[PDB]
């Protein structure tokens, strides 16, 4: 794979495909990218930071199981009595399988950064005129093991989320689609923006995707990393219509079920794209890119 | 119209879901499904 | 009426689960400044690694975590069955039942401590050089202990400096970090004491391990009174592991003996909460020396 | 009893012999003798087996397991 040569400078094996320790070099660029993204934040945007886990009931309510049940990581634990736990530990001691004593907690590993913001917004009552904007980030998890450096199981996501009338969200997404392309250009990256679909699970899912692409509810900024024929989506621009507004009873300034949308930056994919494009020697990066990143 | 794009008339995702389902109710159709043929 | 509870309004938002909170911009700005201050004290030659919130289950099992804190471990499970089985699980959910019966464990756990993944990484490099190795590691950690107290989270940030070498390399390292960490706490204007302590091992035999740990003085904590001076909150720890990880991972020091290890751990969320409890949630009203040390201006 | 005492010193001396040797006196602290954690675990079991009793978890403490003296004071109180 074309990205493989980057591994030695960027990552250390943690004994599991798609789960890597990050070197100081790699993390310094993730951090500069995060700061660059922050510097483009629209005024009036509330910044929240989420932990890597969230409420299972909240995610269930958001409908994640109808779309990507195969990707979800659930948190489980030994919730039994001391006797039960002791037997589990005893099985392990003998080289047996202690994991049969696991049961699910009330938490999952977050599959996207924006999910927890919808109930938070809803608890504040009706939206002001012009809607609400959030800046959120989380370490996310998706159960898709791969050896490719651009397909991780645990990865950082940063999102700007808009909640408001259809016009609010639509204007928001157009601003960000232009703005994201300008950022990518300033970073010296090669890309195109195209219609896309989320990878819905199963038969019905395949038709959800067609309909998603047809309605143009999702654009991606695609960067050629392993090939020009199969580029890597490093950002997405998502329009959810009234799905979350209805789900969470959020109503806009006009008494209608709010529309929502988000712009998502895959922080590890952008960093990997930067190293693939510019190499692992920062002093050699183009001067305009170094300046843009404050290097 | 039998030329009008399916999504233009107002068939969103859940509509298209039942549309794949409805076309099953007619014939041997078990449809996998691709963007072009819709 | 916990004395910390009033801090929630400015610092956190509920995420529908005790010990799991969204962090406000105010809160995160201080965690980040605390992180930068700790970084400014990093010793030259210390290798910085950043770990994700999950790690290899096999690695964690091998390190002995189950025999110590089986009850705190969070495992990753997923729907690993066929498409038919997964669709059935979701349909049971749709019909008011429990989809989670279709879950099975993955090969990953949520990391209970930042340092665990570093030992196999060190081991893979062969014999330690003289003087040993030093690491700066960080991770979002997870411990299954729900609580409504803002100083006891289920998901929290840990920053550690780790030493791997001879017993002398490690005790020298721990000695110097105990002094420096106290200086940092002092610079932060925090009230604290440092005392020996033990890890909450599990079960009856676990009690004896704890006794021995306290007797051998393998663990110090920097304790800050948040709710009371009677039950203070451990915000840093200074841990000596003896040869446990060296033997487990086959790490040999420069004399060919099984390496000793130790770490100094900073609880980033606890330190931040300590700061807001101590100095209040108005940053402009913080002491000038504290604002200076944190580069708040 | 001098029985409990000399017997405790034996199991302490037996576990000690699994690595090295030293001088074991009643007021000497067990940790100073050289007992590690698995030693203290093994010693607690070698005592619970020797005297046909179970130590209440409430009594598994540094106070009672400080020295041979403090230990016999615990064994004998049962
Ligand atoms: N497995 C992954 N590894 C790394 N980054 C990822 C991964 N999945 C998603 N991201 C990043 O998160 C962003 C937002 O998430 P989104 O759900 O839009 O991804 P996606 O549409 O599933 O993609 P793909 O077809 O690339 O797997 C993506 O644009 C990408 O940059
Ligand atoms: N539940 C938690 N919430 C927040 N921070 C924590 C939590 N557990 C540990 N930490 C922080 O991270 C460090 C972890 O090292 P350590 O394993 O020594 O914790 P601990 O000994 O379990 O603590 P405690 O007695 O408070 O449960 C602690 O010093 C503390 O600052
Ligand atoms: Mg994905
Ligand atoms: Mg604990
Ligand atoms: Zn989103
Ligand atoms: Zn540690």
């Amino acid at each position: 794979d074309p990205l493989d040569h980057l591994a030695d400078k960027l990552f250390h094996s943690m004994g599991s495909d798609g789960v890597y320790a990050r070197t100081a070099l790699y993390e310094s660029i993730v951090e500069r990218l995060a700061a660059l993204i922050t510097s483009h934040r629209e005024a009036g945007t509330e910044a929240l930071r989420f932990p890597p886990v969230m409420s299972r009931a909240q995610l269930e309510k958001s409908g994640y199981l109808k779309s990507f049940p195969n990707l979800l990581g659930c948190v489980c634990g030994l919730h039994g009595t001391e006797r039960e736990i002791n037997a589990a530990v005893s099985r392990f001691d003998a080289g047996g399988d202690w994991t049969t004593s696991l049961s699910p907690a009330d938490l999952v590993l977050s599959p996207a950064a924006c999910y927890p913001v919808y109930p938070i917004a809803a608890s504040r009552g009706p939206l002001p005129k012009g809607g609400l904007r959030f800046d959120v980030a989380a370490d996310c998890f998706r159960r898709e093991p791969s050896k490719h450096l651009d397909r991780l199981q645990s990865f950082r996501m940063r999102e700007y989320v808009c909640i408001g009338t259809p016009d609010d969200v639509s204007d928001f997404r157009e601003r960000w689609m232009v703005r994201a392309q300008a950022i990518a250009r300033d970073l010296g990256l090669t890309f195109r923006v195209d219609y896309a679909s989320d990878p819905f699970f199963g038969r019905v899912g395949q038709m959800k995707a067609v309909s998603q692409k047809q309605q143009q509810l999702k654009f991606e900024l695609l960067i050629p990393l392993r090939s020009e024929e199969q580029p890597t989506a490093c950002m997405s621009f998502n329009y959810h219509r009234e799905h979350f507004g209805t789900t969470w009873g959020i109503q806009d300034a006009n008494g209608e079920p709010a529309h929502t949308g988000c712009v998502a930056f895959g922080m590890d994919r952008l960093a990997v794209a930067m190293f693939h494009t510019h190499g692992t020697d920062l002093s050699a990066w183009p001067a305009k890119v170094r300046d843009i990143l404050g290097l | 119209t039998p030329q009008a794009k399916l999504v233009d008339v107002g068939l969103t995702s859940m509509d298209m879901v039942n549309l794949m389902l409805g076309v099953e109710a007619e014939f041997d159709f078990t449809i996998e499904i691709t963007p072009e043929n819709f």
